[PDB]
This record gives structure tokens, C-alpha cells and sequence, in this order.
């Protein structure tokens, strides 16, 4: 678990106030740009940590995988555009934001804006990854579901 | 028009999280320019129209509706099977709650017109076996022995044109017209389990292929006609000698120690026949 | 959902070992519990009913049915 201290409410509310309670106590000023990148630089290293940690539920038997797939790929109710939703708050603090770099590619997935028409966009991931549960549901009933498994296994 | 009307009420609304997909579909703004968008469904589906105006009149159309249905039933883009795996795909992408409408006017009247395409064909393929088959086999074999008890014979070097498992006339008529519903499986034929959504055989139509590819695995072995059988004599209450003579092979039996005598059928000899004395 | 509030009376409550697996179910707290619910099991059985419509179907030679019967 990311250890709190890091998110959109800990940096506009009590890290500003609390940045300007050290500074009084070089010149200050300057040290405000030499402390908060070497807080964003470790705002980073640790989200970065957290998300490359999570693993993904093992499931078996074909209609655990066909439910995850359902589940994955669905929206007004999944992850992966609720976890990217948060995402996309957090990678926009500061102020584009200074740590734009870090962040810059994940939210580089989830924009669909695409003035190149051709990007990665992870939509044409969940309509390309729903046209592979579509066809489980054909296999795995209606029917005679051996069958049609090998013709799917054998053309691969 | 009068769904986009209610998905606007409140105020970007309050419930455009509940309204959300389907208002997605009618927008055709598609910055994208690959969504699913509702239109490129109706010239998807009015592009399927089209195909069965050209069928339904001008001309012939028994003809023609065999020749959609059965490159449904083995390959693919027709495109009556990709019209339905693009309207599914619309519809399993709205949300797992409109399920039932995405299910009513997406997949629904795609599907309704291939239960409407397969009867008609079904009919094509007897006009294509009773004048592409029988129509060659009764117009050789009617009133031949052993088909009918007559005195004339089938002719076996064109016997072996028809009941071959390879290059007969019926096995590449299987071959070409239903490939997708009957299989060669060991040596019968059996009725293929997909693909075979309402659409019967005849049952004393595969009780029939199945017989003459079952002589053709005795008889016509090695693409014509020829076989190995083997008589022993034997014995009988007062008979002296029996003389069996097939195709001048003969057997002539004293009441010696009995033998094996490996025949062989039909021998190309000059007076093929039978005979017992 | 009736029997979902009544599971949290008091303040995780002092009824906790009566309505311990009901509640186990809908809670999707449960993060180690081999996941078990009861939200899985509805769409579990929305498909023996979805496989029951289309013999609800056409049906027509009284073929059909059994050929989802032949699986089992």
C-alpha cells in the first residue's frame, strides 16, 4: 500500500503551509524549487512501487475468465477506467504538471483525443479485448463447445 | 432523438453515467474515427438489404441464396457473419445493464434474417443432388443387376467413377457443396454437430452414404474393383465331386484333404462367370 | 439488502458470528475468502437461462433441446 502523505489533498492542503513553516526556520525561495522536486521525485517513486506491484487474480475454468473479461472491459462498472480516473487526478498536482514526465505515458493512454488517429489509447484495447470474451461466449455455450475449442486452438 | 432528449434532464447531466453509452453511440463527432457509433451499423445493416434484393428477385434466386449460406457455413466476410459480430460487438460493449436492448437491435434482426436464409437453401441442395447425383446414377443403374434382379449388369469400371472415397462422383460432391456440415471422419460419414442449427438430414440419406462408402472400403480398395476371398471346399452326404468355377479359376473337389483356394474377383480373364456342377 | 443493512445494528458489530457468511457475501471486503459471492452466482445463473432461451427459441423438430442436453 502507498503510505498516504502523497495524494491531490496532501499536496494542496499541508505540504504548501507546511513547506513555508521550514523555510523561516540560504535563501529560501530557492530552496522551495530544491525541496519540492526532491518531493515529487519521491511523489513518483512511490506510485511507481505501488502500481508495479499488483498482480492480477488467478482464475480457472473458462467462465472465471470469461467473467473477468466481462469485468475487465466494462465501463460504469470496472477497474482500469475507476483506477485510471484516479490516475488521472493525481498526475495533474502542482499545477503540463512537473511531474508530467513520470505520469506521461499512463495518461497518454487514457485521453482518446488522438490527432494521429492511430495511437494505443486503451480503448481499442477494451473493444479489442471484448471481441475476444465475444467469442468465448460462442464457444463456451451453443454449442458443442470441444469442438469449436480445437478449431479456435488448432488456427493458432 | 427522444433518448437523447431524456439524457439531458438537470443540468454533463446528473445520470449521464446511466445514459452514458447509449447517447455514446448517436454522436458521429468520433475523434477516434473508429467507434461503433450506431451509423456504420445502419449502412452495415442496410449494405446486408442490399444483398438480399439482389437475391430475392432477378433471378433465380434458389441459386443464389445456397451460394451465401454456404460460404457462411465454412469461411467468413460474406457479410451476414460479420454484421453480426459487429452489431455484438456494440451491444456487449454498452454496459452488462442494457442488456436485453443491446441484445433486441443489435445481434436480433441481423440473426433474424439467417433463420430466414437457411430453409430456402436447404432446398438447393436437393435441385443440386437429384441433378448432380441421382440423376447420373439412376440414368446408368436403373434396372441392373444387382440393383434390380434382371439379367443385364452394372458396369463396374463406372461403378468405381461413383462410390470412391477420394474421386468418386459422390464423394466430390460432398466435397464441394457441403463442406461444412458433413465430415470424413474414419470411414463413414457423420452429420458435422456445428453448423447444423436447424438444418436435418434425411435419415436414409446417411444411412445410404454410409453404405456405399462402406463398399467402397471392401470392394474398391485401391480405386477399382478388386478383392481377395478365399473357399474351402466341403463335404456332403453322397456328392462325388463339385466343380466351382469362377471367371476360369476352378475348384474341383474328390473329397480329398481340403485346401484353401485364394480367389480373386473380378479377374480380367476372357469369359468371366460363374458356374457349379 | 434487507438482511444487508440489518447486518451492521450497534456500530465490525456485535452480531457478527449470526450473519457471518451471509454477509461474507454481498460485502466485497472480503478480499481473501476465495471470492465466493453471491454477485458472481446471479450472472452464473443468467446463462443457464440465456442457453435456455434458445430452446425457448425455435425448438422445431423437438431436436435442439437435446443437443444441449448431449453436452451434459
Amino acid at each position: 500500500v502507498v503510505p498516504g502523505m502523497f495524494t491531490r489533498q496532501a499536496w494542496e492542503e499541508a505540504v504548501l503551509p507546511s513547506i513555508d513553516t521550514v523555510i523561516n526556520e540560504v535563501s529560501p525561495e530557492a530552496l522551495r524549487q530544491r525541496l519540492t522536486t526532491r518531493y515529487f521525485a519521491d511523489f513518483g517513486n512511490a506510485w511507481l512501487n505501488f502500481l508495479n506491484s499488483l498482480h492480477l487474480r488467478k482464475a480457472q475454468t473458462l467462465s472465471d475468465v470469461t467473467e473477468q473479461l466481462t469485468l475487465m472491459a466494462d465501463v460504469r462498472q470496472s477497474p482500469l477506467v475507476a483506477l485510471m480516473n484516479t490516475l488521472a487526478v493525481q498526475g495533474c498536482t502542482g499545477q503540463h504538471g512537473p511531474l508530467a514526465t513520470t505520469f506521461g505515458p499512463v495518461l497518454a493512454l487514457m485521453d482518446n483525443q488522438n490527432n494521429s488517429a492511430d495511437m494505443l489509447n486503451l480503448q481499442t484495447y477494451l473493444t479489442r479485448v471484448t471481441q475476444v470474451r465475444l467469442r468465448l461466449q460462442q464457444i463456451a455455450g451453443s454449442s458443442d463447445p470441444q469442438a469449436m475449442m480445437q478449431l479456435l486452438a488448432q488456427t493458432v | 432523438n427522444t433518448l437523447a432528449v431524456q439524457g439531458c434532464t438537470g443540468q454533463h447531466g446528473p445520470l449521464a453515467t446511466t445514459f452514458g453509452p447509449v447517447l455514446a453511440l448517436m454522436d458521429n463527432q468520433n475523434n477516434s474515427a473508429d467507434m461503433l457509433n450506431l451509423q456504420t451499423y445502419l449502412t452495415r445493416v442496410t449494405q446486408v438489404r442490399l444483398r438480399l434484393q439482389q437475391i430475392a428477385g432477378s433471378s433465380d434466386p434458389q441459386a443464389m441464396m445456397q451460394l451465401l449460406a454456404q460460404t457462411v457455413l465454412q469461411g467468413k466476410s460474406v457479410d451476414l457473419t460479420d454484421t453480426r459480430d459487429y452489431g455484438s460487438l456494440t451491444a456487449a460493449g454498452l454496459g452488462q445493464e442494457w442488456y436485453g436492448f443491446g441484445q433486441t437491435v443489435f445481434v436480433r434482426p441481423m440473426e433474424q434474417a439467417w433463420q430466414q436464409v437457411l430453409t430456402p437453401a436447404a432446398e438447393s441442395l436437393n435441385a443440386r443432388w437429384r441433378t448432380a447425383v441421382v440423376d447420373g446414377w439412376n440414368n446408368a443403374f436403373s434396372g441392373r443387376y444387382p440393383f434390380k434382379n434382371v439379367s443385364s449388369d452394372a458396369s463396374l469400371p463406372l461403378l468405381a467413377k461413383y462410390l470412391n472415397t477420394d474421386t468418386g462422383r459422390i464423394a466430390r460432391f460432398l466435397q464441394n457443396n457441403l463442406s461444412g456440415v458433413l465430415h470424413r471422419e474414419g470411414s463413414r460419414w457423420v452429420p458435422d454437430t456445428i453448423n447444423t442449427r436447424g438444418l436435418t438430414f434425411n435419415p436414409a440419406f446417411l444411412k445410404a452414404i454410409n453404405t456405399l462408402s462402406e463398399i467402397a472400403d471392401v470392394a474398391f480398395t485401391t480405386g477399382n474393383a478388386g478383392l481377395h476371398f478365399e473357399l474351402r471346399p466341403g463335404t456332403a452326404a453322397g456328392v462325388m465331386q463339385t466343380t466351382l468355377i469362377t471367371d476360369n479359376q476352378k475348384l474341383i473337389y474328390v473329397n480329398q484333404m481340403p485346401v484353401w483356394k485364394r480367389f480373386t474377383w473380378p479377374a480380367d480373364t476372357e469369359a468371366p462367370g460363374a458356374s457349379l456342377s
